[PDB]
RNA sequence: GGUUUCUCUUCAGAUCGCAUAAAUCUUUCGCCUUUUACUAAAGAUUUCCGUGGAGAGGAACAAUCUGAGAUUUUUUGAGGCCUUGCUUUGGCAAGGCU
């Protein structure tokens, strides 16, 4: 469902907000079955701190929120 | 199951307010749920200030409660 | 009537009339008229209703080999009673089983052809015949028609090189290339892929068996293989899908042959037809002429094919009414 | 659980549940994202070959 | 040969596999042998072009 | 005889009128329901092209 | 045509005939051979969707 | 290669522009189609195969023009090659009679024509790299390898312009100054061809003397290129040239019974079998063979007629070979409709081609 | 939440017909004192024997049947607790905590 939609839209640019407050916003390299997924050029903003541009960041289910882009129609995953 | 389908129908027809376990009270259209409560919400204003998120995906460990 | 039942019935009738002329020592021909001009029309109850009919043709069927068709092959309504086969007493649509089509396909071998594709009919097809009539040249084996329509420097002898003759087949196959003024020309089909179908004789051979008539492969640099039994041993309860299922049946090769059976014999369900509406021996003149023929039967082939092309040409889509 | 082949040679920096972030060469990993990272230096000390579990590794990135 | 000259990535699908089965009635070992020989000749042609 | 047995062995449910079909479109429908949509070609032209 | 039957839901091949979606000139239908090459742009899913 | 040549002509000269609009429409819609208008007013179309050209003519007759248009016989096109060298060290000179150019035409080697045509060797290479290519596998002299100037009628065509001139190396700066105009004259001469207006192939043009005045200027401003064209034509005339016929390669999927019938149709159409083999894993046979392109007109149709369509053949243009007849023998009698024998073939081929668009006769001293 | 079958009505645009006839008219012919009857091709229509889909009514047999209907890695306790900024009193913005 949601994991299948993330695997379908796992090439666009999205933001993953972790439970520790680390918000990695960037292109998705690949979404796995679990929440451990690799991203590309993610500007991981730390909790009340600056961002770090990581070309390869792999996530455990610490990544809680996922602000997805508009590359997903209502019947694209329905 | 049927209660989750009714909650998804109420979220599609109205503004459902889901208060997740990350203190995120989101009023808006919850697009889909899951058996592990992997919830995708379409165009929902979430208060952690109700900032609008066009599509938000949350886990069932990080979710707490929902309401119509 | 059901078309494969009717065709196999007439193939049986063909077999016994072959047997009857091959076995009867002295056939007696019949008088015409059978009754005199003073002989009145007789009463049915006084003459025919009180007496028993004599025997029909009616070959004995095999209990072993002709097993599904063994009962009802000689009925006027063979399977009209059976609800699992027909819709009921209207006798409109038939839904059948594979071994009785195999039995009827075996029984109707005399009337049926042996061709497997339209690539035998290279330029002997209806589009080629329409082209031949519309451009008014004909095959010597093909039929002839009326003309449909009733100086050039291209015909200069000092600009034309003649090496091979541009014959009828070339102008038929490429009408825009070869026939100036191509009008009402029907383009033929091109080469379909050729049917190379193995035909089995005995059921002792398997349904997946190397025919020696097929030329051998004689196949002759390593492969990217993983570690052998060092990783990924298969778990419990994994299996091929039909490992419990056996490989083949005796009716499997029968259904393989029934796939390449012709149009009234490669069907499991269909509609019954009128026996006037079924042309039985249409394939016999839709093939070419055989060898050793006199002039009269080849002219017969040409005239039968000529009226067949005329009937195919003058077909119109029917109105509502 | 599937990020071990991408960082089987390159160095990675991951933060444990203690809050310490260690950068080291991941030589091996388990199926539950328990990655044994050789020559791990935590931000300052050295942990050696450290098997950081999947639940412990909240955040991670490719350093080398 | 023209794909070798044009320098494009080529993958091969083997169509009409039912002609080995319904139309040729091959054994599975012989069908594997024919397909492996097909793969070997395509690889040899790629080697020599 | 054993076609619905094979259908349940593959986990496929079909109606009676589909079993009453002629052999070639029924076999096309069986192969379509067995292999689903075309995905190996999509992986073929994404991962290797 | 099989990809069009996958993607387009209402487009199906008939039982008697094999349709030719890319062959759109009438000369291709008359001759029974592909003549002119045809482009199709489509969205395709893999095994991972 | 679009090699099959067909003349085409409208019935109505009033509807002649309409079929010309349709000719631009079919040339627009087809990539390999070639539409030309000759000196006689005829429209010559070059195409790949008979089915392709019948489809093109069907599209022209139905969609792209509504006019019924007459079609001539399908023929092929040829090239021009030579057998022996130019027996005369032949010369021409500029219209201002100062620059005098002397050059001979000789046959090329085996692999050089296909190597230049496949662009195995390039003029875009270094001259030393080209010399190493010509010296390792073709075993040339290094002076003859550095003497090479240009390739054929077009970009990398199969003629080699060798400029090896020891009497004219005393003014090699002037020779390099006129080198470019010599190259366009050579390209134009090999583009036109003085036999029957075909492209010149497999000829090495070796320059012997170049008596050129220093700084031609006024006579160098557009007169060297027709002088070099006259040099190429005149050197081609005594170099005993031949017509060069394309051949077609035929692959036949046939049942094994009618193989002798296929051999009989090959004997009827002068074709010779490369190799017959059975198909691996199939009961049929594959026959690889070669045929003349003139004899290839519907060899597939005749084979399917003889074998009832069971044997199916596909043919392609493969290569070129020489015509065994002589084109320049004026003593050969030619019947206008009877099929000529093999020594009389090339004579008939050059007479009908010269009659097709221009003057029929041929002069060996027309330029020089 | 029956089937078979019969009748009527409506749409027949599919090879309605894996079949094939005839007639009229406009003509070209063949034949040819002339009238039907003619010969074989085209155009223009028609008729007949069939045909498909839908609906209604009737009849006989099923008389229901047929459907639908947890703790132990990452999706549940590392849970609690305090100070400063703000209290906007649900606790929020920062620190040491087990």
């Amino acid at each position: 469902k949601l994991v299948r939609f993330l695997m379908k839209l796992s090439h666009e640019t999205v933001t993953i907000e972790l439970k520790n407050g680390t918000q990695v916003h960037g292109t998705i390299t690949g979404v796995d079955v679990s929440m451990n997924t690799h991203l590309k050029a993610v500007k991981m903003t730390l909790k009340n701190r600056e961002p770090v541009q990581l070309e390869t960041l792999s996530i455990g289910n610490n990544i809680r929120y996922f602000i997805l882009p508009d590359s997903l129609p209502l019947d694209t995953l329905l | 199951g049927p209660l989750s389908v009714l909650t998804q129908s109420v979220k599609n027809n109205t503004q459902v307010l889901i208060n997740c376990r990350n203190n995120k009270k989101l009023l808006g259209r919850v697009k889909a749920f899951d058996r592990h409560c992997n919830m995708v919400l379409e165009n929902v204003k979430e208060m952690w200030k109700d900032r609008y998120i066009s599509k938000m995906f949350l886990r069932g460990d990080s979710v707490i409660v929902v309401l119509r | 009537v059901i078309e494969p039942v009717y065709i196999s019935q007439w193939g049986s009738m063909w077999i016994m009339m072959r047997r009857e002329k091959r076995d009867r020592r002295h056939f007696k021909r019949m008088r015409f008229p059978p009754f005199d001009d003073e002989e009145p029309p007789l009463d049915y109850a006084d003459n025919i209703l009180d007496v028993e009919p004599l025997e029909a043709i009616q070959l004995e069927l095999d209990p072993e080999e002709d097993a599904p068709v063994l009962d009802w092959f000689y009925d006027h309504q063979p399977l009209r009673d059976s609800r699992k086969y027909v819709n009921g007493s209207t006798y409109q649509r038939w839904q059948f089983t594979l071994p009785m089509m195999s039995t009827l396909y075996r029984l109707a071998n005399q009337l049926l052809t042996d061709l497997v594709d339209d690539n035998y009919f290279y330029l002997f097809d209806l589009k080629a015949f329409f082209t031949s009539k519309a451009l008014n040249m004909a095959i010597p084996g093909g039929p002839k028609f009326e003309p449909l329509v009733r100086w050039n420097e291209f015909n200069d002898i000092n600009k034309i090189i003649i090496r091979q003759p541009i014959r009828t087949e070339y102008k038929i196959a490429f009408p825009y290339l070869y026939n100036n003024l191509p009008h009402h020309v029907h383009l033929t089909w091109y080469h379909t892929p050729n049917v190379v179908f193995i035909k089995t004789e005995d059921p002792d051979l398997p349904a997946f068996y190397f025919d020696p008539l097929i030329n051998p492969i004689s196949h002759r640099s390593q492969e990217p293989l993983p570690d052998d039994d060092e990783e990924f041993e298969l778990p419990e309860f994994v299996e091929p899908f039909l490992k419990d299922t056996p490989l083949y049946t005796d009716n499997t090769a029968n259904g393989i042959a029934l796939l390449w059976a012709p149009r009234p014999f490669n069907l499991r369900s269909g509609r019954t037809r009128r026996a006037l509406d079924i042309p039985l021996v249409k394939n016999w003149y839709r093939e070419h002429c055989p060898a050793g023929q006199p002039v009269k039967v080849r002219v017969s082939y040409q005239k039968l094919l000529k009226y067949y092309v005329l009937n195919a040409l003058k077909h119109r889509p029917p109105k509502a009414q | 659980s599937s990020k071990m082949l991408q960082h089987i040679d390159y160095r990675m920096r991951c933060i444990l549940q203690d809050g310490r972030i260690f950068i080291g060469t991941f030589k091996a990993f388990d199926k539950h994202m328990n990655l044994i990272l050789c020559d791990c230096d935590e931000f300052k000390r050295v942990l050696g070959l450290v098997l950081l579990r999947g639940e412990n590794l909240v955040s991670m990135t490719v350093e080398g | 040969k023209h794909a070798v000259q044009e320098r494009l990535a080529v993958t091969v699908c083997i169509n009409k596999i039912d002609r080995l089965i319904l139309e040729l009635k091959l054994p599975p070992t012989d069908a594997y042998y024919k397909l492996r020989h097909i793969v070997d000749e395509v690889n040899g042609l790629i080697s020599m072009y | 005889t054993s076609l619905p047995r094979t259908l349940d062995e593959l986990g496929i449910h079909l109606t009676k009128e589909e079993l009453k079909l002629n052999i070639r479109p029924l076999l096309r429908l069986v192969c379509k329901k067995f292999f689903g949509e075309f995905t190996g070609f999509v992986d073929m032209c994404v991962q290797h092209i | 045509d099989c990809l069009i039957e996958q993607t387009h839901p209402e487009i199906r091949k008939r039982y008697d005939q094999d349709l030719c979606y890319t062959d759109i000139l009438f000369t291709e239908q008359e001759r029974g051979v592909g003549i002119k090459s045809t482009p199709v742009t489509v969205v395709l899913p893999d095994t991972k969707g | 290669t679009s090699v099959i040549k067909i003349a085409v002509e409208p019935v109505n000269p009033s509807e002649l522009p309409k079929m010309l609009d349709g000719l631009r429409k079919v040339n627009k819609s087809y990539p390999s189609l070639t539409t030309k208008v000759e000196e006689s007013g005829e429209h010559v179309i070059l195409g790949t195969g008979e089915l392709y050209l019948d489809c093109v003519m069907h599209d022209l007759r139905k969609m792209y023009s509504e006019i019924d248009i007459k079609v001539a016989d399908p023929v092929v096109t040829f090239c021009e090659t030579v057998v022996e060298t130019s027996s005369l060290k032949c010369f021409a000179e500029t219209p201002n009679k100062k620059n005098k150019i002397t050059m001979i035409a000789e046959p090329l080697e085996k692999g050089l024509a296909e190597d230049i045509e496949n662009e195995v060797v390039q003029i875009t290479w270094n001259r030393k790299k080209l010399g190493e290519f010509f010296q390792t596998k073709y075993d040339w002299d290094l002076l003859a390898a550095r003497s090479i100037w240009a390739f054929g009628p077009d970009a990398t065509g199969p003629n080699i312009l060798v400029d090896d001139t020891l009497p004219s190396e005393v003014d090699k700066a002037l020779l390099g100054s006129v080198k470019d105009s010599i190259v366009q004259g050579f390209q134009w001469g090999t583009r036109e061809g003085p036999l029957c207006d075909e492209l010149i192939r497999n000829v090495k043009f070796k320059i012997l003397d170049a008596v050129v005045a220093q700084e031609p200027l006024h006579r160098g401003g557009g007169q060297i290129i027709p002088t070099a064209r006259r040099v190429v034509y005149s050197a081609f005339l005594m170099a005993t040239p031949r017509l060069m016929e394309p051949y077609y390669f035929v692959e036949v999927q046939a049942p094994a019974d009618c193989v002798s019938a296929v051999y009989t149709v090959l004997a009827r159409r002068r074709g010779h079998v490369t190799q017959d083999a059975p198909i691996p894993g199939s009961p049929l046979y594959t026959i690889k063979a070669f045929i003349p392109a003139i004899d290839s007109f519907g060899f597939e149709t005749d084979l399917r007629t003889h074998t009832q369509g069971q044997a199916f053949s596909l043919s392609v243009f493969h290569h070129w070979q020489i015509v065994p007849g002589d084109p320049l023998d004026k003593s050969i009698v030619i019947r206008p409709l009877e099929p000529q024998p093999a020594p009389h073939l090339a004579r008939e081929f050059m007479i009908k081609t010269r009659r097709r668009k221009g003057l029929s006769e041929d002069v060996s001293i027309s330029k020089f």
